[PDB]
C-alpha cells in the first residue's frame, strides 16, 4: 500500500536499477542491487554489441555447456565491456577526425563495397581491339573510372585505419586479457612455458618484458601482482627481469612491435590489408581490381552464412576432393596400362592423334574430362568395339562413372548438403536451450513456469545476462574504496577468477518459499 | 652447505626448522656433503596415500564437521 | 491452387532469400572467371564456322560474361566443354586449373548449394512441423503445464485438452462475452471482459490449472 504510493519513482528507475544474484559469502543466494549509467542502458542494445552477444551465445551453448560457461560469460564480458569504453572515446582534429571515421566503420566500409560493384560494372564495358574501354554513355565516366578507383583506394586505406582505431584495440585486448591471466594464474612464462608450437604464445613473451604491457586491460596492477604471487615460490628479482617534441622517442618499441605482431594474426585486418593491396594494385591494372567483388562474401551476412556453409564441412570436404584426385588416379593407372590404345584425338586421320601415351598427361586426361564430363570418362574417349577389352572397358567406365560422378561428385554436393543441416541444427540448439534453461543458473524452464508466466521473468527481472555485464561494469568503474560489502565479495573473487559468484542450480526462487 | 641450504629452501616454501629436520634426514656427510638421493628416502608414501584416503573418506562420509574441515 | 505445390514452392520461398542471394553470388564468381577469361585466356575463345571468317572470339568482355552464364553456369561439364581444348600452349597448364577450379566452384559447388538450400528447406519445413506436433503432444497449449503431470490421472492429457483449457473453449467464451450485454455478466465473466479490455491478460491460466489448483 506503502509502495503502489511509491510507484511514480520506481517507474522511472527501473530501465536502469539493474540487479543479479550471488552466491555471497553466507552461501545463500543475495540479490544486490546496482545502478546502471543510462548510457549502458543504451550502448548495450543498438549496435554490435547485441549481435555479438548473440555470437556469444551460439559460441557458448554450441561450445561450452560446461565450467567454462560461466567463465567464458566474464570473458565475454571484459570484451565487450571494453568495447563500451570504445564508444566511450567516441592534432585535435586528427582524434576528431579518427574517431569519426572508426565509428563509420561499418557504413563506410560498406561504401566501400559499393565502388567494387560500381567500378566492376564499369569494367563490364572493356574489350580488346591492346585492352580498351568503349564508352558509349558519356566520354568523361572512363575518368570517373579513375576517380572511382581513387576514391575506392582512398576508402581501401581509411578503412583499415579506422580498423586499427577500433576492433585492433579489442583483439590487442583479449589477447593481453588471455595473457595476464596466464601469468597471474597458469604461470606458464614464470613455469610451464610454450614450445615452438603454439607460436603465437611464444610470440607473447615478447610483450611481458614491455612497462606498457597492461594497457588495454584496465590493470596496471598485472605485472605488480604475478611477482607477488609467483616470484615467492622461486625467485623474486629474476621475475622482475621478465617484467619490471619528446613523443618521438616515448613510444616503447617491443610493445608496439608486438601489436603489429598481434593485429597481423588477426584475421579481419589481413583481409583488409589484402582487401587494400589489390586496391593498390587496381591502379596498375584494373582487372586485378575485380577481386573487391569478393568482398561481397563478407559484405553481407546473407552470403557469409550461406558460404561459411561450405567451409563448416570442408575440412572434410577438401580431403574428398583430393580422395577424388586420388581415385582417378587409380583409373588411369588402370587406363595407362590395358586400355591404353582406346585414348584418342584424332582429327582427320593418324597425322594429328593425341594419345595420352605420358601418363602424368593421361592423369591430367581425366580430371579435364572424365571428373567433368558428367557422363563419365567413356564419353570422350574411342567408344570400345569388337575388341576382348571391350567388355572391361565398360567395367573401367561404370565404375568410373559411379565412383567418380556418381558417389564423389555426389559426396561432395552432399557434404555439403548436410552442411546446412549441421550449422541448421546448431541454430536451434541456441535457441532450444535459451527456450529451456536460463543460461546461468541452469534451473531451467520447467521450474519457473510454477510461477505465472514467470521463466521469462527469470531471464530478464532476474539473472538476465546482461546485468551481470552491467554489474561488471560496475565494479570495474567503482572505487575500490567505495564497495558494498556484497559487491567487494564480488570484486574479491572475481579477481581470483573462482567464479563462485555465479549462481549454480540455486536462484532467489530457489533458496526460499 | 647446511646454513645455506636454509635460505635456498625459501625457493621450496617449506619452513626452515623443518630444512634443517630434512638436512638432518639427510646424512650430513662432512661439513656438509648431502647427496640428493638420500633425501628420495622420505618408502613412506604408502603411509601418506592412507592418510589421504582416510581423510578424504571421512571428509566424506562425515560432511559439516568443522573441526574436520 | 493447390496446398500440395504450394507446400513444395513454399519450400522453395522457405529459404528463397539465401537462395537467390547465392545465385548472385554465382553471377559474382562467373564474372570473377570471366574477368580471368578476358585476360590471358582470351585466345582460346572460338565459333569458328569453317575457318576464322565467321569466328566468335568473345573479345567484347560483357558478351563474354554473357557467354560463361549462357554457357559455362549451364554447360554441365563446366567452361572447357564449350572452348577451344588447349593442346600446345603453356597456358594449357594454367587453362585446365581455369576449368577445374571453375568446374568444382560453380557446378560442384554453387550449383550443389542451391540444390542443397532445396534440402534443408524441406527438412527444415519438416523439423518445424515436427515442433509444431511435439509441442502439441506435450506441453498444453495455454497452462504449459505438459502432459507428463496430466499423466498421473488415468487417460488425462488428452481430457485437458478437451474437458479443460481445450483452446477452443476460451473462443466460445470470448464469442459469448461479446455476444452478451454488459448489463448481463457474471462476476467472472465480467472480469474476464474488463481484463479483456484492458490487454491485461492475466485471465489466463498460467502454472495453474483446475488441477494445479487442487487436491
Ligand atoms: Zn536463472
Ligand atoms: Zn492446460
Amino acid at each position: 500500500n506503502f509502495l503502489e504510493l511509491a510507484e511514480s519513482i520506481l517507474e522511472y528507475f527501473r530501465p536502469y536499477l539493474g540487479r543479479i544474484e550471488i552466491m555471497g559469502a553466507s552461501r545463500r543466494i543475495e540479490r544486490i542491487y546496482f545502478e546502471i549509467s543510462e548510457t549502458n542502458r543504451a550502448q548495450w542494445e543498438m549496435p554490435q554489441v547485441k549481435e555479438s552477444k548473440r555470437q556469444f551465445i551460439f559460441d557458448v551453448v554450441n561450445e561450452g555447456g560446461e565450467a567454462e560457461k560461466m567463465e567464458l560469460f566474464v570473458s565475454f564480458c571484459e570484451d565487450t565491456i571494453f568495447e563500451m569504453q570504445i564508444a566511450a572515446q567516441i592534432e585535435v582534429q586528427r582524434v576528431k577526425f579518427l574517431n569519426y571515421l572508426s565509428r563509420n566503420f561499418y557504413t563506410l566500409r560498406f561504401l566501400a563495397l559499393f565502388l567494387a560493384f560500381a567500378i566492376n560494372f564499369i569494367l563490364l564495358f572493356y574489350k580488346v581491339s591492346v585492352y580498351y574501354f568503349l564508352e558509349e554513355s558519356t566520354g568523361y565516366m572512363e575518368p570517373a573510372l579513375w576517380c572511382l578507383s581513387l576514391l575506392h583506394t582512398l576508402v581501401a586505406f581509411l578503412c583499415i585505419i579506422g580498423y586499427n582505431c577500433l576492433k585492433v584495440p579489442l583483439v590487442i585486448f583479449k589477447r593481453e586479457k588471455e595473457l595476464a591471466r596466464k601469468l597471474e594464474f597458469d604461470g606458464l612464462y614464470i613455469t610451464e612455458q610454450p614450445g615452438d608450437d603454439d607460436v603465437k604464445g611464444q610470440w607473447d613473451r615478447l610483450v611481458l618484458n614491455t612497462p606498457s604491457f597492461p594497457s588495454n586491460y584496465w590493470d596496471k596492477f598485472v605485472k605488480r601482482k604475478v611477482l607477488d604471487k609467483h616470484g615467492d615460490i622461486f625467485g623474486r628479482e629474476r621475475i622482475a627481469e621478465l617484467l619490471g617534441l619528446t613523443w618521438l622517442m616515448s613510444i616503447d618499441v617491443k610493445y608496439q612491435i608486438w601489436k603489429f605482431g598481434v593485429i597481423f594474426t588477426d584475421n579481419s585486418f589481413l583481409y583488409l590489408g589484402w582487401y587494400m593491396v589489390m586496391s593498390l594494385l587496381g591502379h596498375y591494372n584494373n582487372f586485378f581490381f575485380a577481386a573487391h567483388l569478393l568482398d561481397i562474401a563478407m559484405g553481407v551476412k546473407t552470403l557469409r552464412t550461406i558460404l561459411s556453409s561450405v567451409t563448416h564441412n570442408g575440412k572434410q570436404l577438401v580431403m574428398t576432393v583430393g580422395l577424388l584426385a586420388v581415385v582417378v588416379y587409380l583409373y588411369t593407372v588402370v587406363a595407362f596400362n590395358f586400355f591404353r590404345k582406346f585414348y584418342n584425338k584424332s582429327e582427320d586421320e593418324d597425322e594429328p592423334d593425341m594419345k595420352c601415351d605420358d601418363m602424368m598427361t593421361c592423369y591430367l586426361f581425366h580430371m579435364y574430362v572424365g571428373v567433368r564430363a558428367g557422363g563419365g570418362i567413356g564419353d570422350e574417349i574411342e567408344d570400345p568395339a569388337g575388341d576382348e577389352y571391350e567388355l572391361y572397358r565398360v567395367v573401367f567406365d561404370i565404375t568410373f562413372f559411379f565412383f567418380v560422378i556418381v558417389i564423389l561428385l555426389a559426396i561432395i554436393q552432399g557434404l555439403i548438403i548436410d552442411a546446412f543441416g549441421e550449422l541448421r541444427d546448431q541454430q536451434e540448439q541456441v535457441k532450444e536451450d535459451m527456450e529451456t534453461k536460463c543460461f546461468i543458473c541452469g534451473i531451467g524452464s520447467d521450474y519457473f513456469d510454477t510461477t505465472p508466466h514467470g521463466f521469462e521473468t527469470h531471464t530478464l527481472e532476474e539473472h538476465n545476462l546482461a546485468n551481470y555485464m552491467f554489474f561488471l561494469m560496475y565494479l570495474i568503474n567503482k572505487d575500490e574504496t567505495e564497495h558494498t560489502g556484497q559487491e567487494s565479495y564480488v570484486w574479491k573473487m572475481y579477481q581470483e577468477r573462482c567464479w563462485d559468484f555465479f549462481p549454480a542450480g540455486d536462484c532467489f526462487r530457489k533458496q526460499y518459499e | 652447505s647446511k646454513k645455506d641450504f636454509q635460505k635456498a629452501m625459501d625457493s621450496q616454501q617449506f619452513t626452515g626448522p623443518e630444512i634443517q629436520f630434512l638436512l638432518s634426514c639427510s646424512e650430513a656427510d662432512e661439513n656438509e656433503m648431502i647427496n640428493f638421493e638420500e633425501f628420495a628416502n622420505r618408502p613412506a608414501r604408502d603411509i601418506g596415500f592412507n592418510v589421504a584416503v582416510l581423510l578424504t573418506n571421512l571428509s566424506e562420509h562425515v560432511p559439516h564437521d568443522p573441526r574436520l574441515r
